[PDB]
């Protein structure tokens, strides 16, 4: 009877747009709207917006700012759903749907619904992640590193801006190719900039600290000429105050193994809030791991162990290190767990 | 250096308008013929982007009804017809000089329009909620907003398409079993299955239809009560770990037991400092029951001060479990 | 071509909606020929449906006054078409101000038709 079949997977690469079709079959193509629906895992159901086959009226829903484009072709009774510039964001099964109705919409509701097509939007080449504390007290010091994926440290150049929240950008300085390091003049003192090509990253350190200083800042890669800004991380918010804390990071103790299953581990001690992650040499060892859950202590804080169970010959031979990684206090240590 | 003044500051223009903005270069912003001045787009909690490099050169993305135009220290960016989806923050940044500067910004607004009416929130509960088949259950959807009787409910299987199962609050659709019923007006509505059947594990959304943009609920699971994890007697390997030394400078001292793969569940634990049966300085955590053997595992931490961890000097662990004979005791000399 | 306009009016009820509250010139309440009063009808839905298919008033706020907007606009094209077709001329003057709800007018409207469709009956 009635059917809605939707186009097949779609693999995309970001910024290039895509089009699902949507053939309607079984009935008066043009007596009922056609909806398009979102569903990603995390999220549940979203409507995208419909569109009206007796004379192609478009309702959209504002989240979709011009993302989506709705059509339709009558002639082989097909709806369809352009989206452009597509990001990681957009992944996701796509559903097309009729608006059945009664009594001149006295009861109309999504009654056929199409199988879905799942587009899939590649993560971009090129990246870059800024990492550096919150809160930072006046007169301090603040340190951000920014790391670069996709692409050579040795070719590029990076530039460090700065915007104050509610405020314009203010270009703080950049490391070309190459090593060559400029400043901005107004800063240029109490600037730093470092590279280490290696590990693909790049740092900032800005000595004496001020409230004007409270600003989100971004580390953006210089393209081929005329070497504008095209890549940017998002940024990390920094706020210079006296405000007490509000967040505080973990100590991290080592479990030594004993003098044949034998077991060591990490007691991540004294944080707020949750939740903190803990892996092993740097996620390659997963057998016999266990991660308690936290515990709330009479201090307010919160306390956890991580424990493996390795073979007893494997220890002095075999180096043991836990990757504890606290995000709300930007706290990020790896532990050495030895013998004694 | 090079100052790059940006006007105007802020902008209102109505949709469909022309909306130009201005850009002044302190010095010539020209080198070899070439105007290194560049536009970029910032909308909030978002970094630039890229709109136009060399005062005009549009970047491989942008829409065409966005141009700029000058030289030297004149520049300007132009967006006609302005759409919803431009209203956003727009710099200009000159790379003509060693030390790169940028424009104060101006802020595209739009006006004329009908403000903007808040989307329904619906809300679902509970999250998921275990069951068995022949059980009676009542899953539960809110509207932040009086939505009348228009409601649906849709049934959606692992890994298949959502299924209309109830419209208008209580209606049920042609096909669908008369063992699910729905209920409410307003904004509390309810959904409820008679002697539930195999067929009904699934989530469950509402959607509501009082308004444009449709909203549905985050959704139900159901989720099949077992027979359990049936496992046979696995006693727990038992370590003791001693405060490290760097916590001993810090000024705080603990102790913590493991119970490694265990089962059943129940298991006692027990401090001894210098023979003596500690209580209330300890604190237990358990995994969850384990995905491959279906055993568990627990820490157990001792706390106390540097100052009284320093005069006893044997610190014990005593674990009961119904796979040792007796109780296994784990220790170590401080 | 009466017989038409019967089954235009046939589906009427369905089409008595939230911009059907809104007014209208009575060309019902102040004798002339059937062509002028088709006429004068055909002119006041024109009048109506070009003022008010973009009106807030008359798309009102739910979806369900969305759509029903939405096919009131098309009902009463087509019904203006039907009198059209009926009119002969299109110069007839409006000297009346004897406002009426919509409904109203279409109801009023509706039973005419029927009693000159069951006269040209045997």
């Amino acid at each position: 009877a009635v059917q809605l079949q939707q186009s097949g997977p779609e693999l995309v690469k970001p910024g290039a747009s895509v089009k699902i079709s949507c053939k309607a079959s079984g009935y008066s193509f043009t007596s009922y709207w056609i909806h398009w629906i979102k569903q990603r895992p995390g999220q549940g159901l979203e409507w995208i917006g419909m569109i009206d086959p007796s004379d192609g009226e478009t309702r959209l829903n504002q989240r979709f700012q011009g993302r989506a484009t709705l059509t339709v072709d009558e002639s082989t009774s097909t709806a369809y759903m352009q989206l452009r510039s597509p990001t990681s964001e957009d992944s996701a099964v796509y559903y097309c749907t009729r608006l059945k109705e009664y009594g001149n919409y006295d009861s109309f509701y999504f009654d056929v619904w199409g199988a879905g097509t799942l587009v899939t939007v590649s993560s971009s080449e090129v990246q870059l992640k800024e990492s550096g504390p919150g809160l930072v007290a006046p007169g301090g010091s603040l340190s951000i590193t920014c790391t670069v994926s996709g692409f050579s440290l040795t070719d590029s150049s990076i530039n460090w801006v700065r915007q104050p929240p509610g405020k314009g950008l203010e270009w703080l300085g950049m490391i070309w190719g190459d090593g060559r390091i400029d400043y901005a003049d107004a800063l240029k003192s109490r600037l730093s900039i470092s590279k280490d090509s290696s590990k693909s990253q790049v740092f900032l350190e800005m000595t004496s600290l001020r409230t004007d200083d409270t600003a989100t800042y971004y580390c953006a890669r210089d393209g081929y000429f005329p070497y504008a800004m095209d890549f940017w991380g998002q940024g990390t918010s920094v706020t210079v105050s006296s405000r007490t804390s509000a967040t505080k990071g973990p100590s991290v103790f080592p479990l030594a193994p004993s003098s044949g299953t034998a077991a060591l581990g990490c007691l991540v001690k004294d944080y707020f809030p949750e939740p903190v992650t803990v892996s092993w040499n740097s996620g390659a060892l997963t057998s016999g791991v266990h991660t308690f859950p936290a515990v709330l202590q009479s201090s307010g804080l919160y306390s956890l162990s991580s424990v493996v169970t390795v073979p007893s010959s494997s220890l002095g031979t075999q180096t043991y290190i836990c990757n504890v990684n606290h995000k709300p206090s930007n706290t990020k240590v790896d532990k050495k767990v030895e013998p004694k | 250096d090079i100052v790059l003044t940006q006007s105007p500051a802020s902008l209102a223009v109505s949709l469909g308008q022309r909306a130009t903005i201005s850009c002044r270069a302190s010095e010539s912003v020209d080198s070899y013929g070439q105007s290194y001045m560049h536009w970029y787009q910032q909308k909030a909690g978002q970094p630039p982007k890229l709109l136009i490099y060399l005062a005009s050169n549009l970047e491989s993305g942008v829409p065409a009804r966005f141009s700029g135009s000058g030289s030297r220290t004149d520049f300007t960016l132009t967006i006609d017809p302005v759409q919803a989806e431009d209203a956003a923050t727009y710099y200009c940044q000159q790379n003509a000089e060693d030390s790169r500067t940028f424009g104060g910004g101006t802020k595209l607004e739009i006006k004329g329009q009908p403000k903007a009416a808040p989307d329904i929130q619906m809300t679902q509960s509970p999250a998921s909620l275990s069951v068995s088949v022949g059980d009676t259950i009542t899953l539960t959807c809110h509207a932040s907003q009086n939505i009348d009787v228009w409601l649906s409910w849709f049934q959606q299987k692992p890994g298949n398409i959502p299924k209309l199962l109830i419209y208008k609050a209580s209606n049920l659709h042609t096909g669908v079993p008369s063992r699910f019923s729905g209920s409410g007006s307003g904004t509390g509505f309810t959904l409820t299955i008679s002697s539930l059947q195999p067929e009904d594990i699934a989530t469950y959304y509402c959607q509501q239809a009082h308004s444009y943009p449709f909203t549905f609920g985050g959704g139900t699971k159901l989720e099949i009560k077992t027979k359990g994890p049936s496992r046979t007697v696995a006693a727990p390997s038992v370590f003791i770990f001693p405060p490290s030394d760097e916590q001993l400078k810090s000024g705080t001292a603990s102790v913590v037991c493991l119970l490694n793969n265990f089962y059943p569940r129940e298991a006692k634990v027990q401090w001894k400092v210098d023979n003596a049966l500690q209580s209330g300085n300890s604190q237990e955590s358990v995994t969850e029951q384990d995905s491959k053997d279906s055993t568990y595992s627990l820490s157990s931490t001792l706390t106390l001060s540097k100052a009284d961890y320093e005069k006893h000097k044997v610190y014990a662990c005593e674990v009961t479990h119904q796979g040792l004979s007796s109780p296994v005791t784990m220790s170590f000399n401080r | 071509t009466l017989q038409e306009i019967i089954k235009t009016l046939n589906s009427l009820t369905e089409q008595k909606t939230l911009c059907t509250e809104l007014t209208v010139t009575d060309i019902f309440a102040a004798n002339t020929t059937e062509k002028e009063t088709f006429c004068r009808a055909a002119t006041v839905l024109r009048q109506f449906y070009s003022h008010h298919e973009k009106d807030t008033r008359c798309l009102g706020a739910t979806a369900q006054q969305f759509h029903r907007h939405k096919q009131l606009i098309r009902f009463l094209k087509r019904l203006d078409r039907n009198l059209w077709g009926l009119a002969g001329l299109n110069s007839c003057p409006v000297k009346e101000a004897n406002q009426s709800t919509l409904e109203n007018f279409l109801e009023r409207l509706k039973t005419i038709m029927r009693e000159k469709y069951s006269k040209c009956s045997s």
